RNA sequence: CCGAUAACGAACGAGACUCUGGCAUGCUAACUAGUUACGCGACCCCCGAGCGGUCGGCGUCCCCCAACUUCUUAGAGGGACAAGUGGCGUUCAGCCACCCGAGAUUGAGCAAUAACAGGUCUGUGAUGCCCUUAGAUGUCCGGGGCUGCACGCGCGCUACACUGACUGGCUCAGCGUGUGCCUACCCUACGCCGGCAGGCGCGGGUAACCCGUUGAACCCCAUUCGUGAUGGGGAUCGGGGAUUGCAAUUAUUCCCCAUGAACGAGGAAUUCCCAGUAAGUGCGGGUCAUAAGCUUGCGUUGAUUAAGUCCCUGCCCUUUGUACACACCGCC
C-alpha cells in the first residue's frame, strides 16, 4: 500500500497530472502557445488546444526521475526525426524557449528549483503533488 | 613584391593553408590527431610513427 | 475420375538430380503394400523417414 | 495448459494429413505464450521444422522492405487476426490456421532442365516441408496484396485470407495459386 | 649489377642469416625495365612472423 | 541477512543483473514492476518464468533487476534470463540441489535460452558494401 | 473499381440502416462497415463508439491501429 | 568437416609416440599436459591439436602395430 | 607523507606490465601502502587510408590502428623515497609521469 | 456522430476565388485557397473560436465571414509577423499575407521586376532553366524535350 | 592428409601465427568504474504501521566515519582437440549423427612463383631525357571557370502510402572525437533573451574526470486521418530571418511562411546476399571556417529461403585434339 509514481502506468499518469495542473489555474501559460510549431523537426502545431499542460506535466514527471536537467537536456528529450525532404532524416534537437517557459512556469508554482550544479530538480513541495495523484491513478486502474 | 599585395590574400582557413609536413602538398591530407601529412606520405611512415595494421 | 491420393513413406535419399540440383530421389514405400516400392523424385528438403502425399502415382523415375 | 497469447489453448487441435504432422508445430511440447523468440532456427537444416507455426507466420509477414525488421508490429497483427477468426467463426484459431496450412500447400510442382514456354517441364513431387514453407508464403501474400490500398486493415485481410483458405473455396489468393500450380503440373506431368 | 649483388648475397648468408632475397629492379641494360632477384635458402612470406623474422629495406 | 546472490543475463550487449534477497514475493525492474515494463507486446516473455514455475518458488525472494545497454527487445530477454538464473543460483546455495534440478529441468526443456545466453553479438562492417556481407552494386558497362 | 466518394454525417436512409442491422452481425470494425454500407471511414470510428453509449456493441480489442467490436451478448 | 590435420601436427606427434609411449595414455587432458612438458610448442592451439592426435594413435596402437 | 599518483602510459602491454610490476614490489619491499595497478580502458587510434597513390584500383582500404595502454598507481609516500623508485626503470616505450598529491 | 445530418449541410463553399471542398475538415478545406497552407489554416482557426472537429459544411456564415476576415488581414489579429508570406514587400514595406490571385500577381510582378531590371535571376526565368544554383547537365529533362 | 611409388630429402604458399567475437560468481586489482550493506534527508499509505516502497538525493581518505569485485575496465592463465559415443570407410586419412558444454566451421589481417607496356611523372627535395625560363609553362594578385545544357549512361537518396503519414506521450544504444609547433579553426554543460535558426553571459574538459547515465532513430502506447495525386510524395519557386567568412550573386549551410510537379511498385536487362546475415533505423569518424544524399566504422530491430548443383557465368587439376604461340579478340 503505497504508492509513488514509479509503480503506476507512466502514460496515464501524465494525462492525470495535466488535468491536475488544469483546474489549479496558477500555471503561467505564455501568450503564444497557439502559434509556435513546437521544435522545428515537425510541422503542424499540435492537435490540442492546451498542449502546454501535457508538456508541463511530463517535464515535471521527467524531473522526478533524473534531476538536474536544464533547458538543453529537455530539448534532447523532446527531439525526433527531422525528415529533410529528399535528404535522409536526422535526430535534430527540440525547441529551447518552449522548454524554458515550461521550467519557468513551475518556478512560480513552487514545483521546481535551481540547484548547486546546473539544471532543475523537484522541491519537496513538488514531489508531494506527483506522488499523491499517483495514488489517484492506481485507484482508478483497479476499477 | 611589393609588401602590401605579395601574399595579401589571407591564408587562414581552407586547404590553401594546410600542407603535408613531409612533401608540402595540399591534397589528400590527414589532419586527424595532429598528423598533418598527406595520405600517401602517411603510408611510408605508418610503422615508424607506430601504427600497426592489425585487422 | 482421378486416382485417390495415396501416401508414401520414404526409404534412402539417393542423391541430387535436376539441372540446378533442386530435386532428390527418395525410393518410397506406400504404407499399404509395404513390399511394393517405387523410386520417385521430390523437390525441397527431405529428411528420410517422413511421409509424402502422392496424387495418381505410376509415374516415373530415372535412376541417377 | 499454456494458452498461447494468454487466451488460446492448444491441446485440442487435430492435424488432418498424416504427412505434415511433423512439420506443423502447434501441439503439446513446444507451444509458447508468444510468437516471438530468439530463434536460432537457421543454423541447421530441418531445425526450422520444430519451430512453432505461429512464430513462422509472424516471421513471414514482415516482408516488403518498408517493414523488414518490424517484428513487434507483426506480433499484434497475428494477435488481432486471431480475435477476428474467433468472431467470424467461433473456433480456436490454432485449429483454423492448421486447417489452412493443409489446404494451401501444393502436392505437385514442376521443374527440370530444358525448354520452358510457359513454366517448366517435369512433374516433380513436393516434400512435406516446402508445402509448409510455401503455404505460409501464400497466406502472407494474400494478406499483403488485399490490403495494399484498400480500406481493410491488415489483420482483416490476414483473417479473411485464411478463414476462406481453411474452408476451401478458390475465393482466396492461396487456393487460387495452389490449384494453379497443380493444374499446370498435371499438364506437363 | 650482377657481380655486386652476388657479393652482398653471399655476405648475408655467411654472416649467420637463415635466408635472404635481394631484388634489384629498374632500367637494367637496354631501355625496358626488368627485375633480377636473388633468392636463396629460406624466406617466409605470410603471417605474423613477417614482422620480426624479416627486416626489409 | 546475507541470503542474497546477484547474477546477470545478457542479450547482444545488454547486461541485466538481478538481485534476490530473502523476502516476500517482490519482483521488479529498475523500480518499475514486472507488468509496468516496456513495450508490453513482449510482456508474456518477461513474466514467463513466474508463470510456469509458479508463485511459491518466487514467494521467498525479492527480485530486483537493473538493466543497461541494448535496445527495447534485447532487454526483455536480458531480464528473462536475469530473473530466472537468480532463482536457480539462489536454490543451489540455500536450499537443496534436488529442488534446483527439478526447476532447471523446467527452464531448460522449455526455452533453453532462459539459462544460457546467445553468443551472437554483431559482425563487423567491411569496406566492400554497406554492411557485413552485402556489397555495393557493380556496373559492368 | 473506379470511385467511392460517399458518406459523411449519415443520410437518414443509412443511419436508420446503421442503428438496426450493424449491431446484428459478427465482425464489427470501422474498416469492414465503411466498405459495407457507404460510410467514408471516419464516421465508422465515430458512429461505432457512440453505440457504446447505447450499449448495443461489445468491445473486444481497442488498439490504436484497429478497434474490433462484435455483436452484443445473446444467450 | 575441414579438420584434417597437417604435417606439423602429424609428424610432430609420431616423434612423441615413438619416444614417450610409457609416459602417455588414452586421456586427452593428461597428454595435453605431458606434451607441453616434453616439447617447446610456441602456441596453445597447436599444443592441444597435437595432443588430440596423440590420443587418436594410442587407442590405435593398442590394437595393431601402427607406425611406429 | 603524501598521497601521490603515478601514471604509466605505453603502446605495448608486455613492456608496461614489467615496469608497472617493478613499481609495485619496489614499494612493497620499501613497506608502503600501495593501491594496486588500476587499468584505464585503452585508446585505439584508427586512421583508415585509401591505400592507393592514384585513384585507380578496386577500392581497397587500409586499416591502421594503434592502441594506447594507460595504468596508474596510487601511493602513500613522502616526496623523497619515491625518486629512487621512479628513476630505476625507464624502458623507453613507457612514459612514467608522476603527478602531485594535493591538487 | 451527429444527430443525423445538418439540414443546411452546404456541399461545397465559395470563399475568395476558389471553391473549397465542404466534406474536408475545416483546417484542411481552406488549404485549397492559395496562400493558405496547413500551418496557416490551423492558426486562423484558433484566432476564431471554432472547434476543428467540424467539417467545412457546418460553419454558419456568421463564422465563415470571420474566417475570411482573419485570413485577409492577419496582422491586426495578433498573428505574429514572422508567419506571413510577403513580409517587407519590395514595393510597399508592408508585411502582408497574400491569399488570392494577388499571390499569383505578386509572383508574376516580381518575375517581371527582375527582367525589367535585367538581373541574373530574372534571365533564368525568361529562359526555362533552374534558378537556385542547380546543375542543369543531367536534371530537368521532363519540362523540355 | 592416408597411401602408392624411379624416386629421395626438402622449400615457399595453404595451415600455424596475429587481432577480434563468445565463456569464465576462479586469480590480480580499482575516490578517473562500481555494487550491495548501513547511516542520515525527502516523499507515499498510516490510527502508528516497517528489516515497508521509491530515489542517478547525501556520506563512509581531513583517516575510518563499511566491506566487497557480480555488473564496468584489462591484465595472467585456463577453455575446444573431431576429445567422448554410435554409424559408414581399405576400418587408413576421415566423414555424418549425438551427448556434455559459452562455443563442435566468429569475422577479418598477412599472403607464393610468374606476369601486365594495367593506374599514378597531378603524393614526394623518387627520377632519366626533352620542353620552358623574365612580354616565362616560375610565382603572386584581382576577376572568371571547373557547377555552363536539345541528349545518352553509371553509383545513390526520397518516394509511390492505412504493415502509413500526422500529433502527443513513453523508452533503450554502441563505436568514437574534442582547445591544434607553424595554425587562426575544440567538444560543450548551465542561466537568461527570441517563434525558429541563433545571440549574450558564466563555467567544466588536453578527457573512464567535462559534454555524458551520450534521455539516438525505427519500434512501442493514444488521437486525428480514410483509398481521394489524400493530411502520400516535397521537386520547382517568391518573400523574409540568421550563422561562417576578406567576399555568399551563378543561390555555402540552416530556419520560417507560402508554391504543391511528376511518382499508383516499374520494359529488355541486371546487381548484392544465406545468421545477428539481408533489409529497416539512427549515431560517430574522414573531408570541415561554413557543411554530407558520399564513404569508413558503430550499434539497434531482425527475417524469407538454402546445407545443394555444374544448367548459365567463370576457376583448378588430368587425359585428349590442334594448321594457335601477337596464343580463339588466334589463325585462315
Ligand atoms: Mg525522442
Ligand atoms: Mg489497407
Ligand atoms: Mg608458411
Ligand atoms: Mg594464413
Ligand atoms: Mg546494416
Ligand atoms: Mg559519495
Ligand atoms: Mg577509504
Ligand atoms: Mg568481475
Ligand atoms: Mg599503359
Ligand atoms: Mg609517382
Ligand atoms: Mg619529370
Ligand atoms: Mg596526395
Ligand atoms: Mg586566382
Ligand atoms: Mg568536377
Ligand atoms: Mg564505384
Ligand atoms: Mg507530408
Ligand atoms: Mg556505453
Ligand atoms: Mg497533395
Ligand atoms: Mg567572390
Ligand atoms: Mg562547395
Ligand atoms: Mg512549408
Ligand atoms: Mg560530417
Ligand atoms: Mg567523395
Ligand atoms: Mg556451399
Ligand atoms: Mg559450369
Ligand atoms: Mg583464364
Ligand atoms: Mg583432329
Ligand atoms: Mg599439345
Ligand atoms: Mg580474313
Ligand atoms: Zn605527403
Amino acid at each position: 500500500p503505497g504508492v509513488t509514481v514509479k509503480d503506476v502506468n507512466q502514460q496515464e499518469f501524465v494525462r492525470a497530472l495535466a488535468a491536475f495542473l488544469k483546474k489549479s489555474g496558477k500555471l503561467k501559460v505564455p501568450e503564444w502557445v497557439d502559434t509556435v510549431k513546437l521544435a522545428k523537426h515537425k510541422e503542424l502545431a499540435p492537435y490540442d488546444e492546451n498542449w502546454f499542460y501535457t508538456r508541463a506535466a511530463s517535464t515535471a514527471r521527467h524531473l522526478y526521475l533524473r534531476g538536474g536537467a536544464g533547458v538543453g537536456s529537455m530539448t534532447k528529450i523532446y527531439g525526433g526525426r527531422q525528415r529533410n525532404g529528399v535528404m535522409p532524416s536526422h535526430f535534430s534537437r527540440g525547441s529551447k524557449s518552449v522548454a524554458r517557459r515550461v521550467l519557468q512556469a513551475l518556478e512560480g508554482l513552487k514545483m521546481v528549483e535551481k540547484d548547486q550544479d546546473g539544471g532543475r530538480k523537484l522541491t519537496p513541495q513538488g514531489q508531494r503533488d506527483l506522488d499523491r495523484i499517483a495514488g489517484q491513478v492506481a485507484a482508478a486502474n483497479k476499477k | 613584391g611589393h609588401q602590401q599585395l605579395y601574399w595579401s590574400h589571407p591564408r587562414k582557413f581552407g586547404q590553401g593553408s594546410r600542407s603535408c609536413r613531409v612533401c608540402s602538398n595540399r591534397h589528400g591530407l590527414i589532419r586527424k590527431y595532429g598528423l598533418n601529412m598527406c595520405r600517401q606520405c602517411f603510408r611510408q611512415y605508418a610503422k615508424d610513427i607506430g601504427f600497426i595494421k592489425l585487422d | 475420375r482421378v486416382q485417390p491420393i495415396k501416401l508414401a513413406r520414404v526409404t534412402k535419399v539417393l542423391g541430387r538430380t535436376g539441372s540446378q540440383g533442386q530435386c532428390t530421389q527418395v525410393r518410397v514405400e506406400f504404407m499399404d503394400d509395404t513390399s511394393r516400392s517405387i523410386i520417385r523424385n521430390v523437390k525441397g528438403p527431405v529428411r528420410e523417414g517422413d511421409v509424402l502425399t502422392l496424387l495418381e502415382s505410376e509415374r516415373e523415375a530415372r535412376r541417377l | 495448459d499454456i494458452k498461447l497469447f494468454g487466451k488460446w489453448s492448444t491441446d485440442d487441435v487435430q492435424i488432418n494429413d498424416i504427412s505434415l504432422q511433423d512439420y506443423i508445430a502447434v501441439k503439446e511440447k513446444y507451444a509458447k505464450y508468444l510468437p516471438h523468440s530468439a530463434g536460432r532456427y537457421a543454423a541447421k537444416r530441418f531445425r526450422k521444422a520444430q519451430c512453432p507455426i505461429v512464430e513462422r507466420l509472424t516471421n513471414s509477414m514482415m516482408m516488403h522492405g518498408r517493414n523488414n525488421g518490424k517484428k513487434l508490429m507483426t506480433v499484434r497483427i497475428v494477435k488481432h487476426a486471431f480475435e477476428i477468426i474467433h468472431l467470424l467463426t467461433g473456433e480456436n484459431p490454432l485449429q483454423v490456421l492448421v486447417n489452412a496450412i493443409i489446404n494451401s500447400g501444393p502436392r505437385e510442382d514442376s521443374t527440370r532442365i530444358g525448354r520452358a514456354g510457359t513454366v517448366r517441364r517435369q512433374a516433380v513431387d513436393v516434400s512435406p516441408l516446402r508445402r509448409v514453407n510455401q503455404a505460409i508464403w501464400l497466406l502472407c501474400t494474400g494478406a499483403r496484396e488485399a490490403a495494399f490500398r484498400n480500406i481493410k486493415t491488415i489483420a482483416e485481410c490476414l483473417a479473411d485470407e485464411l478463414i476462406n483458405a481453411a474452408k476451401g473455396s478458390s475465393n482466396s489468393y492461396a487456393i487460387k495459386k495452389k490449384d494453379e500450380l497443380e493444374r499446370v503440373a498435371k499438364s506437363n506431368r | 649489377v650482377r657481380r655486386a649483388c652476388y657479393g652482398v648475397l653471399r655476405f648475408i648468408m655467411e654472416s649467420g642469416a637463415k635466408g635472404c632475397e635481394v631484388v634489384v629492379s629498374g632500367k637494367l641494360r637496354g631501355q625496358r625495365a626488368k627485375s633480377m632477384k636473388f633468392v636463396d635458402g629460406l624466406m617466409i612470406h605470410s603471417g605474423d612472423p613477417v614482422n620480426y623474422y624479416v627486416d626489409t629495406a | 541477512p546475507l541470503q542474497s546472490v546477484q547474477v546477470f543475463g545478457r542479450k547482444k550487449t545488454a547486461t541485466a543483473v538481478a538481485h534476490c534477497k530473502r523476502g516476500n514475493g517482490l519482483i521488479k525492474v529498475n523500480g518499475r514492476p514486472l507488468e509496468m515494463i516496456e513495450p508490453r507486446t513482449l510482456q508474456y516473455k518477461l513474466l514467463e518464468p513466474v508463470l510456469l514455475l509458479g508463485k511459491e518458488r518466487f514467494a521467498g525472494v525479492d527480485i530486483r533487476v537493473r538493466v543497461k545497454g541494448g535496445g527495447h527487445v534485447a532487454q526483455i530477454y536480458a531480464i528473462r534470463q536475469s530473473i530466472s538464473k537468480a532463482l536457480v543460483a539462489y536454490y543451489q546455495k540455500y536450499v537443496d540441489e534436488a529442488s534446483k534440478k527439478e526447476i532447471k529441468d523446467i527452464l531448460i526443456q522449455y526455452d533453453r535460452t532462459l539459462l544460457v545466453a546467445d553468443p551472437r553479438r554483431c559482425e563487423s562492417k567491411k569496406f566492400g558494401g554497406p554492411g557485413a556481407r552485402a556489397r555495393y552494386q557493380k556496373s559492368y558497362r | 473499381r473506379d470511385k467511392l466518394n460517399n458518406l459523411v454525417l449519415f443520410d437518414k436512409a443509412t443511419y436508420d440502416k446503421l442503428c438496426k442491422e450493424v449491431p446484428n452481425y459478427k465482425l464489427i470494425t470501422p474498416a469492414v462497415v465503411s466498405e459495407r454500407l457507404k460510410i467514408r471511414g471516419s464516421l465508422a470510428r465515430a458512429a461505432l463508439q457512440e453505440l457504446l453509449s447505447k450499449g448495443l456493441i461489445k468491445l473486444v480489442s481497442k488498439h490504436r491501429a484497429q478497434v474490433i467490436y462484435t455483436r452484443n451478448t445473446k444467450g | 568437416m575441414g579438420r584434417v590435420r597437417t604435417k606439423t601436427v602429424k609428424k610432430a606427434a609420431r616423434v612423441i609416440i615413438e619416444k614417450y609411449y610409457t609416459r602417455l595414455g588414452n586421456d586427452f587432458h593428461t597428454n595435453k599436459r605431458v606434451c607441453e612438458e616434453i616439447a617447446i610448442i610456441p602456441s596453445k592451439k597447436l599444443r592441444n591439436k597435437i595432443a588430440g592426435y596423440v590420443t587418436h594413435l594410442m587407442k590405435r596402437i593398442q590394437r595393431g602395430p601402427v607406425r611406429g | 607523507i603524501h598521497r601521490i599518483r603515478i601514471t604509466l602510459t605505453s603502446r605495448n602491454v608486455k613492456s608496461l606490465e614489467k615496469v608497472c610490476a617493478d613499481l609495485i614490489r619496489g614499494a612493497k619491499e620499501k613497506n608502503l601502502k600501495v593501491k594496486g595497478p588500476v587499468r584505464m580502458p585503452t585508446k585505439t587510434l584508427r586512421i583508415t587510408t585509401r591505400k592507393t597513390p592514384c585513384g585507380e584500383g578496386s577500392k581497397t582500404w587500409d586499416r591502421f590502428q594503434m592502441r594506447i595502454h594507460k595504468r596508474l598507481i596510487d601511493l602513500h609516500s613522502p616526496s623523497e623515497i619515491v625518486k629512487q623508485i621512479t628513476s630505476i626503470s625507464i624502458e623507453p616505450g613507457v612514459e612514467v609521469e608522476v603527478t602531485i598529491a594535493d591538487a | 456522430m451527429s444527430l443525423v445530418i445538418p439540414e443546411k449541410f452546404q456541399h461545397i463553399l465559395r470563399v475568395l476565388n476558389t471553391n473549397i471542398d465542404g466534406r474536408r475538415k475545416i483546417a484542411f478545406a481552406i488549404t485549397a485557397i492559395k496562400g493558405v497552407g496547413r500551418r496557416y489554416a490551423h492558426v486562423v482557426l484558433r484566432k476564431a473560436d471554432i472547434d476543428l472537429t467540424k467539417r467545412a459544411g457546418e460553419l454558419t456564415e456568421d463564422e465563415v465571414e470571420r474566417v475570411i476576415t482573419i485570413m485577409q488581414n492577419p496582422r491586426q489579429y495578433k498573428i505574429p509577423d514572422w508567419f506571413l508570406n510577403r513580409q517587407k514587400d519590395v514595393k510597399d514595406g508592408k508585411y502582408s499575407q497574400v491569399l488570392a490571385n494577388g499571390l499569383d500577381n505578386k509572383l508574376r510582378e516580381d518575375l517581371e521586376r527582375l527582367k525589367k531590371i535585367r538581373a541574373h535571376r530574372g534571365l533564368r526565368h525568361f529562359w526555362g532553366l533552374r534558378v537556385r544554383g542547380q546543375h542543369t547537365k543531367t536534371t530537368g529533362r521532363r519540362g523540355r524535350t
